[PDB]
């Protein structure tokens, strides 16, 4: 769904 | 009513560590377990660097991510990390279970910066499974590189999964659940299967139903 970014 | 707790145990086997090679690094918390340091798997972006492990015990510098033998958790942004039999071993103390739902978990965070070491333990946050069950979702603000650092029950006292990725406004965040049988996987060789040479070449990833970036 919604984009991510690793952390 | 859950027994009041001290995760100092805890923060005593939190590790940073950081892939370096040719002048870029990547910095992240990992979890320290016998021979084994458990991590996300996007801590290996690049090929053939230098892992600096920072732990209580002492500072460790290894030779070629590559030649490094690791168990990739299946779906999952975890990884265990087989140390060189040099290194000196961590405490099997640390309890890892599959995470419950409605059972609210803590960030436990080392802060290496000060020259008194600080065991921090974040505010309560309930967790939800995110579409296949590849992340779940806490609401514990986390900066960025805090993936790895470990989401702890504050039931059992338990390490429940390891921060992984948010979102870009930073308003959810995602952490990977640690599976089923994972301390099964860490005291019995014949379920480890270990891979050499294994980095995350590509850019995007999609992981868990959403498009997850390095940066």
């Amino acid at each position: 769904t919604e984009n991510l970014y690793f952390q | 009513s859950h027994m009041p707790r001290d995760y100092t145990p805890i923060c005593d086997n939190i590790v940073k560590l950081t892939l370096t090679s040719d002048g870029k690094s990547i910095t992240l918390y990992g979890l320290q377990y016998g021979n084994y340091i458990i991590t996300n798997r996007h801590l290996f972006r690049l090929n053939n660097g230098t892992l600096t492990i920072e732990s209580k015990n002492g500072t460790y510098t290894i030779a070629d991510s590559k030649t490094l033998e690791v168990h990739l958790i299946e779906g999952k942004d975890l990884v265990i990390l087989k140390m060189p039999d040099s290194v000196p071993a961590a405490d099997t103390t640390l309890k890892f279970k599959k995470p419950v739902e409605n059972e609210e978990v803590v960030l436990v965070s080392r802060d290496f910066s000060t020259p008194e070491p600080k065991c921090l333990v974040s505010e309560s946050s309930k967790i939800t499974p995110d579409n296949d069950g590849t992340f779940w979702k806490h609401s514990i603000p986390t900066k960025d590189g805090e993936a790895g650092l470990p989401l702890v029950s504050t039931k059992d006292g338990t390490v429940v999964g390891l921060h992984s990725a948010s979102n870009f406004n930073n308003t959810n965040f995602y952490f990977t659940a640690i599976p089923e049988n994972f301390m099964e996987l860490l005291n019995d060789e014949s379920k480890r299967k270990w891979i050499k040479g294994w980095h995350l070449t590509s850019n995007s990833v999609e992981w868990g139903g959403h498009k997850v970036f390095m940066d």
